[PDB]
């Protein structure tokens, strides 16, 4: 036993490495960025028929132009999601403009290494966040997808998977993605890929899907809109 | 410093809190202390550990503490820890009285102390208090009451109980003799002596070795008294006369 | 900063071993005795006084807290000085509020409470001393012991430090309720002679007394006088 | 004046082996009477009372905060508080607020719980104590009160004579004061009993 | 083990963490100071670990007040932090008392700061030793040296780092009490060249500074032309 | 071993293993190069891309009109330090109405980054920086380390396989002072290219460039903007 | 003040304190919740029995507000802290919104409290799970569950505590539109679910109901053993 | 018991199973690391401190090598043990004395200054996070009623006034020598106080000093200000001794 801010001989923070491993215990989520908008899709991972599926929320609205998909230790994600929400509203308040997807992601990622047990306030963070996040949205740069992990590293991706089957899903993504792909194509592709990787049979209640498009605000797919897409797949 | 921190406020692998358990072992070795609820009152009876010949006898008891007008307690475990907690009980009871201008209801005082005990098991890195308490009282909501708390910050109400040395045996004898809804202070007193007589099996029971307090109501006022040695010997006498009847 | 965790904790068997171990430092300390007579209290202690080079008068083990209360100890001297200082401060705090000297028992309770803190509070060990505290108030003598746990006890007579078990049985077979203070001083000094080693002089024991007139150390010359008989 | 916002009067008086404490009963706000049974004298022991005149809110706060402290004292200490000690406790409570004081000037009356010796005192609003062997007065008619006490009080009075003297001192004093009265209550404290009386008094 | 914290004595009464910090100074290349008739001269064997570095990079000689130089060995980040402490102490002294801090007092103050890092598990000892030099008409030339334990002494000559002993033995040959700063700089350079191990560590820069009558009591770098002449004298003297 | 978990624990050889371990975070970063002429200071960085569909991590950051950085190691520590530098620069323009001299800013980095190496429960910064700047003393390249040491450089490379880049830079460094800007950036690119596996090449997707000098505020070139510099590596 | 990091990651992404907190919950008395059509029911085992106990003083079902209650399993002292914190929060909500909390709002608050005690220095996690029930302003009935991690979900029915696995299995098979058509059957479903695991059935099931607008009613032993006989004589047939 | 150990009782100041404080014991060993011995003696007219002065290195400015320190005008001290610790303790003593005079309007008594430093040292024996100071302080001054004073305090926080005492490597042997000499003397009191101190030191070290190898500090009833003897002054004592 050693402190939470101890480096390994390889130059990595043990706690951060260990937090990255917790992401592998999450359900799979996928993001794809097209010139017509971004989609976010996530495996719900229902553990009992008695559980209400709509109470699993692994895709959330950050603001009208920005959604977020999470995988890993979901309870940890709450303060991150709330920070993103507060930050975009502060930016609107101060600057009367929407905050960029990149900027939001940056703000949240600045929390990542703020843990430790003798710099900080009487009960500050004791450990990093066991969560990875995909921020998908539209700003003046156009549609955009960004990934962030517990190291606070963040980067734009054209398509990305996270969670348990991300290897796998990321391969199928390299295979199907192309820069001129339509949003409808990307939606089909991410449901086809979820369908491969999911232990359970895919259906309209054990996945979620959302989009954001230059036209149109953050939109969570209804049961009925999922059922329509699921027919081809 | 992480090397020296014995980590008093963490879970063990089975979801246990070792300090709390260990503190409970300290209590089980302390002086036996019982509480018995009756229709007309409530009592505490405790084994004295302050029994050497050269001791001086200066307070009105060893382990019975007045908390406010309507309540008292006894304790089993680390004495100095008990002094901290009983001081805190008195403070809580005056805070209430200041604020509401009525006596703190019994269960509310117990729960307030128990929340302090609980905190000590959850944060702050300190050893818990090594004290279990029995609380006797009257309030206008539930009348005569008896409560028990332990170092986990857990508590419960009882019609009769025991903490400290030979607790398990004492509770068995209570289970068997206690008449729910039909006890008087006089018969609770007899029973208390019967129980201590069995559970102080090191050795032959004597007034110098026990302390008894009663809590009754007289003319709309709570009366809390520690029995004098004359009365304690009389009850011991009566119990010894009673066991002479036991066969024929 | 300060360590914020307790250094005293429960062992599996329910023991606070740091407090036991503090009691072992007390037991290895120099002997102290207190006897409560009918009309007063005597405190007496052996000086662990090596060398003729020591100026015996330069530090005292028997100390005044107030005009009417005094203390002695067995165990670690420097720990005792802490408690003497706090006891004095406690007594004055009481006097400022109530305008009456602190009753002996109240003083013992507040000092004992400090000792309890050092068994739980963060980054500290318990005090390695036991105190004998004498006083006179409500027209009557008091003798108390306060131990490293913060437990206290009222005694008619007792002994602490090296060879205390024997000292206690020596006093059992010697104290009576109706004993006078001057006789009590004699029996206190005899109790020290039971475990002395070295030949007693007025310079290697220290004696304090407490009665209606107040608490004071006996002077070397007064001790010399009691020593002629012994 | 803050001290006259509510009006009111208290006094205490020593007799042989007994003491007396009295108060008017009006609670009013400037000219307006609100009630006529407002308590100003509070038990602090079986044979020890405290009377408070001044701003009604502080009368109640001081009585309550004092009781808090006293109850803790008595639980910790063996025993019932001595009169002189109560005075000191009250002094210390009032002087903590030296720079934002409670607007009350108490009188204390009692018998020592062991010796039954009579004690009376008063304090100013920042806790300066004053013990006397005759009487003390506090309130919006203190001059009137002094004039009655100086003229009527004698030493070594029996309980009946003490009751008449303190009663006549209060009634006649408050009847020269617009904002005190609406009734008088008197407690006579003796070794073996407390006698509590309300007086026939002007109600204007 | 007894060697993990500066708040733990070993059974023989040592504080190994302070000893380990001293080992860091002892691994460093050598710095020397010499007090003479009219001032103090400092020299450092400044190992050049890459040819990619600028001349002057990683200076080991600092101005801590206008009259006070500091020469360091050991972990350089710790030394720089100490130079900041020294600077702040000299600045605060001037603000409070209204005159230039006397060398000895400055040495004693910074030494107590170093000392404070030798008592606690909360912090570690500084991995550096350093010399302070000054000159004034009133106080003369003064040279002090402070080590990781916080001990502070004054010297005629001093050396710190890995060839300390070899340096001292060369310094002992000078009658420095009767020499001037201008004569001593050459001898400083000479001694750095003597103790330098040209086989084991390949490239060094000589760093030189001084404070004395000739600089009017200001601590200054030795001018370039005088340093080069001193190097040339040291190099030829090695022959 | 008992000596490697706390930045406050000296080893018996006079080393601090936590600081050495922090330096490994920089050695494992992607390589970056910094070099200068008489008139300009240039940074060149290789961007590592997580997947084939990821953008490539930012390596080069704006600090002030006259200062930019290249990073290697923990990106979150890089941002924390970069934000410190930014703030120090703003403070100086607010107070003095002039740019913060580059060597002073680097001093402030040394002092700031040393502090946690000496306190229990803190850790070093796990990042190394190359700092390009231009002030009254001309162009600069500085290097900062997790040890809190820093260096003033003719040129430098840190990160994975940077030894190769350092060798190239030593080989050609006598040419740098007199180089025009195109020449100097070409040199930076050739040095960076030595760090690559022999198959692979510099592309507009993997190279980022930062330039400041006498005529030119700190400017970042990415993606299509690096092509002019990449063509005529002739 | 004590700032030790208590909950930390281990290799493979475990949070051992949290896993140990979950072990505490698994040794608690079984608790079961079912969401009816227009009723919600909570039932809980035992815990000790003991004739000399004052039963009123150890209930494991607790009102949070007029329209929300909860049961818990695990460390009972920890539960009391969570319950009091939630009770305070229900009064802030009413203060600042002038509506009662939704069940989801207070659940989300409790879960977030629990999550914070897994990521703050100087503290261990709460060793409890809770089943939180009531109705929303618009009449919709609700059952949520929280655990030591701070995770929460809504359920049709669920069990926590010792024997949760088998009680949950039983509910999965027995929760149908038919079993919850009425009030009595909803209640009888909860009792059947307990009566599977409950040592000396039963005897020591404590049970409570909440109707739309009607506030928490706890059943008494007389009303409980009515349902017990009414289910046991049906299982002979 | 007999040297037993549990848990961390050799690393921090917690009790061992016999009730010892090993860390405190180890601080006493640290006092000897320095290799030096100090002696202090008091008579009716004066008090004296003598210590070894070892200047192994020629390159030291020997005027800066001392273990004698002025605390106030009227209080002097000799420090034995770890040097930087000693200096810290000297600073604290200077602060305590100055503070006392500012608050109380008269000079701190030597006994009170010694008690204060010892009380501060006590805290290091009870709190776990810092070590004791591995040094020992001997104070001299004139008290207006009691005459010349010698006081000593140690890393356990013990303190005492003395007729004579010693510290460091040869403390035990010094103590033996001084005891043997006072018993001989009428009313158990030293009269030739500077000679006793130097003689004690010379015997227990077997050296026969040069005047540059010891330092001597004094306070006298006629001249209470603490004074450090010059080399020539010390030489006069060395020569007066050598000639009988
Ligand atoms: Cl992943
Ligand atoms: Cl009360
Ligand atoms: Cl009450
Ligand atoms: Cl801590
Ligand atoms: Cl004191
Ligand atoms: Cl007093
Ligand atoms: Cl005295
Ligand atoms: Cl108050
Ligand atoms: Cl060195
Ligand atoms: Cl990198
Ligand atoms: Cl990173
Ligand atoms: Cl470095
Ligand atoms: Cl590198
Ligand atoms: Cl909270
Ligand atoms: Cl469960
Ligand atoms: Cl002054
Ligand atoms: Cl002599
Ligand atoms: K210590
Ligand atoms: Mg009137
Ligand atoms: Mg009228």
């Amino acid at each position: 036993d050693r402190g939470v801010n101890t480096f390994s001989p390889e130059g990595r923070l043990f706690q951060v490495e260990y937090a990255i491993e917790a992401i592998k215990l999450g359900s799979t989520a996928i993001g794809i960025q097209t010139s017509e908008g971004v989609c976010l899709a996530v495996e719900k991972r229902i553990t009992s028929p008695l559980m209400e599926p709509s109470s699993i929320e692994k895709i959330v609205e950050i603001d009208a132009h920005i959604g977020c998909a999470m995988s890993g230790l979901i309870a940890d994600a709450k303060t991150l999601i709330d920070k993103a929400r507060v930050e975009t509203q502060n930016h609107w308040f101060t600057y009367n403009e929407t905050m960029t997807v990149e900027s939001v992601t940056q703000a949240v990622s600045n929390l990542a290494l703020q843990f430790g047990e003798e710099d900080a306030d009487p009960g500050a963070m004791s450990r990093p966040f066991g969560v990875a996040l995909l921020f998908g949205g539209v700003d003046e740069k156009g549609p955009q997808l960004f990934h962030m992990d517990p190291s606070g590293t963040f980067v734009q991706c054209d398509a990305r998977a996270i969670g348990s089957a991300s290897e796998g899903a990321q391969s199928s993504l390299q295979e199907v993605y192309h820069k001129s792909m339509t949003l409808k194509e990307a939606i089909k592709s991410s449901l086809i890929i979820l369908k491969q990787v999911m232990e359970e049979k895919l259906n309209a209640t054990n996945i979620e899907l959302a989009t954001v498009q230059p036209g149109q605000n953050f939109h969570m797919f209804t049961k009925e809109e999922l059922e329509e897409v699921i027919k081809d797949i | 410093s992480r090397r020296y921190d014995s980590r008093t406020t963490i879970f063990s692998p089975e979801g246990r809190l070792y300090q709390v358990e260990y503190a409970m072992e300290a209590i089980g070795h302390a002086g036996t202390c019982l509480g018995i609820l009756a229709n007309d009152g409530v009592l505490l009876a405790a084994e004295r550990r302050n029994i050497h010949k050269l001791l001086d006898e200066v307070f009105f008891s060893e382990k019975i503490y007045k908390l406010n007008e309507d309540m008292a307690c006894s304790v089993a475990g680390i004495t100095s820890d008990a002094n901290v907690l009983t001081n805190e009980l008195r403070l809580i009871a005056q805070r209430y009285l200041l604020q509401y201008q009525e006596p703190i209801p019994c269960e509310q005082l117990v729960t307030a102390l128990c929340d302090i005990k609980q905190a000590y098991t959850q944060f702050g890195g300190k050893r818990p208090f090594g004290v279990s308490l029995l609380y006797i009282g009257w309030d206008k909501h539930y009348g005569f009451q008896l409560y028990q708390s332990d170092p986990s910050g857990n508590y419960g109400g009882w019609k009769a109980t025991c903490i400290g040395n030979n607790s398990a045996a004492a509770v068995s004898m209570l289970k068997q003799d206690y008449k729910e809804g039909e006890m008087t202070l006089k018969s609770a007193l007899a029973l208390a002596i019967k129980v201590l007589n069995k559970t102080m099996d090191v050795s032959k029971l004597s007034a110098e070795k026990v302390e008894i307090a009663t809590l009754t109501r007289e003319n709309g006022k709570t009366v809390i008294r520690v029995l004098k040695q004359k009365e304690v010997e009389q009850l011991i006498k009566k119990h010894e006369e009673e066991e002479a009847k036991a066969e024929r | 900063r300060g360590y914020s965790f307790s250094l005293t904790t429960f062992s599996p068997s329910g023991k606070l071993v740091q407090i036991e171990y503090a009691l072992a430092a007390v037991a290895g300390g120099a002997p102290s005795v207190g006897i409560k007579a009918a009309n007063g209290v005597v405190l007496a202690t052996e000086k662990k006084q090596k060398s003729i080079l020591y100026d015996e008068r330069s530090v005292h083990k028997v100390e005044p807290i107030t005009k009417h209360i005094g203390l002695v100890y067995s165990g670690m001297g420097p720990d005792y000085r802490v408690l003497v200082h706090r006891a004095r401060k406690l007594a004055q705090q009481y006097y400022l509020v109530y305008q009456e000297p602190i009753p002996t028992a109240q003083l013992v309770q507040r000092v004992a409470s400090v000792m309890q803190e050092y068994t739980q509070s963060g980054g500290v060990r318990p005090f390695g001393v036991s105190l004998l505290i004498c006083g006179w108030n409500e027209g009557r003598p008091y003798l108390f012991q306060s131990d490293p746990s913060g437990a206290y006890f009222a005694w008619k007579a007792t002994a602490m430090g090296k060879n205390y078990v024997n000292g206690k049985t020596f006093l059992e077979k010697r104290y009576n309720e109706d004993l006078e203070l001057e006789d009590a001083i004699h029996t206190a000094i005899l109790t020290l002679k039971e475990s002395f080693e070295g030949q007693m002089t007025e310079d290697n024991i220290e004696v304090g007394i407490c009665n209606e007139a107040g608490f004071r150390r006996l002077t070397p010359t007064e001790v010399k006088d009691y020593l002629a008989a012994i | 004046s803050i001290m006259s916002y509510n009006g009111g009067a208290v006094m205490a008086m020593k007799g042989k082996n007994c003491v007396a404490i009295a108060a008017d009963r009006r609670f009013g706000i400037q000219a307006q009477m609100v009630t006529t049974d407002f308590q100003k004298i509070f038990p602090m022991g079986d044979r020890l009372y405290i009377g408070l005149a001044g701003l009604a809110t502080d009368v109640q706060t001081v009585a309550q905060r004092l009781k808090f402290r006293l109850n803790l004292y008595e639980l910790k200490e063996g025993r019932q508080i001595k009169p002189y000690t109560l005075m000191s406790m009250v002094a210390n409570l009032l002087y903590e607020k030296r720079f934002g004081p409670y607007y009350t000037e108490p009188v204390i009356a009692g018998l020592d719980p062991k010796t039954f010796k009579p004690f009376i005192c008063s304090l100013d609003l920042i806790g300066c104590p004053m013990v006397t062997d005759d009487f003390v007065v506090s309130g919006t008619c203190a001059e009137q009160m002094y004039g009655m006490c100086e003229s009527l009080w004698e030493p070594n009075m029996d309980p009946d004579h003490l009751f008449e003297t303190i009663s006549q001192a209060m009634l006649n004093a408050v009847d020269r004061d617009a904002v005190s009265g609406m009734g008088v209550i008197v407690h006579i404290i003796e070794k073996d009993k407390i006698t509590t009386r309300t007086l026939k008094a002007r109600m204007d | 083990g007894y060697d993990l914290s500066a708040s733990t004595f070993s059974p023989d009464g040592r504080v190994f963490q302070v000893e380990y910090a001293m080992k860091a100074v002892e691994n460093s290349s050598t710095a020397i100071g010499i007090r003479c008739k009219d001032g103090v001269v400092f020299g450092v064997e400044k190992l050049v670990l890459s040819k990619l570095y600028e001349e002057g990079s990683n200076k080991r000689l600092f101005n801590v007040d206008r009259h006070v130089g500091m020469a360091v060995a050991g972990l350089l980040a710790d030394a720089r932090s100490l130079a900041d402490i020294a600077r702040e102490e000299a600045s605060n002294f001037r603000s409070n008392f209204g005159y230039n801090i006397p060398l000895k007092h400055l040495a004693d103050r910074v030494a107590m700061y170093v000392h404070a890092y030798t008592l606690y598990s909360a912090v570690r000892p500084f991995g550096c030793s350093f010399m302070l030099g000054s000159y004034s008409v009133n106080d003369g030339a003064q040279l002090y040296m402070i080590d990781p334990s916080g001990v502070s002494y004054g010297y005629w000559g001093c050396a710190i780092g890995k060839a300390r002993q070899a340096a001292k033995t060369e310094i002992e040959k000078l009658q420095m009490k009767e020499m001037t700063c201008r004569d001593i700089v050459k001898e400083v350079a000479k001694i750095i060249y003597i103790v330098h191990d040209e086989v084991k560590d390949k490239a060094f820069e000589l760093e030189l500074s001084w404070v004395g009558e000739l600089t009017n009591g200001r601590h200054e770098i030795v001018p370039k032309d005088i340093r080069e002449e001193a190097e040339k004298y040291a190099k030829e003297s090695l022959k | 071993n008992q000596y490697d978990n706390d930045v406050t624990v000296w080893s018996p050889q006079g080393r601090i293993h936590q600081i050495e371990y922090a330096m490994e975070a920089v050695k494992q970063g992607s390589a970056t190069v910094g070099l200068k002429s008489k008139t300009h200071a240039v940074l060149v960085a290789l961007k590592r891309a997580q997947s084939e569909l990821a953008a490539h991590q930012k390596k080069i950051l704006h600090v002030d009109n006259h200062i930019g950085i290249s990073i290697a190691g923990l990106t979150a520590d890089a941002r924390l330090l970069c934000n410190f530098m930014r703030q120090e620069c703003l403070d100086s323009r607010f107070v003095f109405d002039r740019p913060l001299p580059v060597s002073r800013l680097v001093s402030l980095i040394g002092s700031k980054t040393q502090i946690p190496t000496q306190r229990y429960g803190r850790r070093p910064y796990g990042v190394g920086l190359l700092i390009a700047g231009y002030d009254d003393m001309g162009p600069h390249i500085f290097q900062t380390c997790p040890s809190a040491n820093y260096f003033d450089c003719r040129a430098m490379s840190i990160g994975a396989r940077s030894q190769s880049a350092r060798t190239y830079l030593e080989r050609h460094m006598s040419e740098f002072m007199e180089c025009n800007l195109n020449e100097l950036v070409k040199h930076g690119l050739r040095a960076l290219r030595e760090t690559l596996p022999a198959e692979q090449d510099l592309t507009t997707k993997n190279v980022s460039i930062g330039i400041v000098g006498k005529d030119l505020e700190f400017t970042i070139y990415d993606d299509d903007d690096v092509s002019p510099f990449l063509e005529g590596l002739e | 003040s004590y700032d030790r990091a208590i909950t930390v990651f281990s290799p493979d992404g475990h949070l051992f304190q949290v896993e140990y907190a979950q072990e505490a919950v698994k040794k608690g008395s079984t608790a079961v919740g079912v969401r009816g059509r227009d009723i919600v029911v909570l039932g809980v085992e035992k815990k000790s029995v003991a004739k000399l106990q004052d039963e009123r003083t150890v209930r494991k079902i607790c009102a949070l507000d007029d329209n929300v209650c909860m049961a818990f399993a695990g460390l009972t002292a920890d539960a009391r802290i969570v319950i009091n914190r939630a009770r305070v929060e229900c009064q802030s909500h009413r203060l600042t919104v002038e509506d009662p909390v939704t069940v989801e709002y207070i659940t989300r608050y409790i879960a977030s409290l629990k999550q914070r005690y897994t990521q703050s220095n100087g503290r261990r996690p709460f060793g409890i799970s809770a089943l939180i029930v009531g109705f929303d302003f618009d009449g919709t009935p609700r059952l949520y569950q929280t655990d030591p991690s701070g995770t929460y979900h809504a359920w049709k029915a669920n069990a926590i505590g010792r024997g949760a696995k088998s009680v949950r299995e039983f509910l999965e098979k027995n929760y149908t539109d038919e079993a919850i058509e009425t009030d009595d059957l909803t209640i009888k479903l909860v009792i059947k679910a307990l009566l599977e695991v409950v040592q000396s059935g039963g005897k020591n099931i404590e049970l409570a109901v909440m109707r739309r607008d009607q506030s928490l009613k706890i059943l008494n032993p007389e009303e409980i053993e009515k349902y017990v006989a009414e289910i046991e004589k049906e299982k002979e047939e | 018991s007999r040297g037993s150990s549990a848990g961390f009782d050799r690393h921090i100041t917690i009790f061992s199973p016999e009730g010892r404080l090993y860390q405190v014991e180890y601080a006493f060993k640290a006092i000897n690391q320095g290799g030096l011995t100090s002696v202090a003696v008091r008579g009716k007219d004066c008090a004296v401190i003598v210590t070894q002065k070892k200047v192994p290195d020629k390159l030291l400015d020997s005027s800066t090598v001392t273990h004698l320190f002025k605390i106030t005008e009227n209080i002097g001290c000799v420090m034995t043990g770890m040097t930087a610790d000693s200096r810290s303790q000297v600073q604290r003593a200077r602060y305590e004395a100055a503070n006392w005079k500012y608050k109380y309007g008269y000079e701190i008594p030597v006994d009170m200054l010694c008690k204060r430093i010892a009380d501060i040292s006590q805290v290091y024996t009870q709190n776990a996070e810092m070590r004791p100071l591995g040094c020992c302080m001997i104070l001299i001054g004139i008290d207006e009623e009691q005459g010349p004073q010698v006081y000593k305090c140690d890393p356990a926080g013990y303190y005492c006034g003395f007729k004579a005492t010693a510290a460091g490597v040869k403390q035990t042997e010094s103590t033996s020598f001084l005891e043997k000499k006072v018993k001989k003397k009428f009313d158990w009191t030293f009269e030739q106080t500077v000679e006793t101190a130097i003689t004690c030191l010379s015997t227990v070290l077997s050296i026969d000093f040069k005047p540059s190898e010891i330092e001597v500090g004094v306070v006298t009833v006629e001249n209470p200000k603490f004074r450090i003897l010059t080399e020539a002054e010390i030489d006069a004592h060395l020569v007066a001794l050598a000639e009988r």
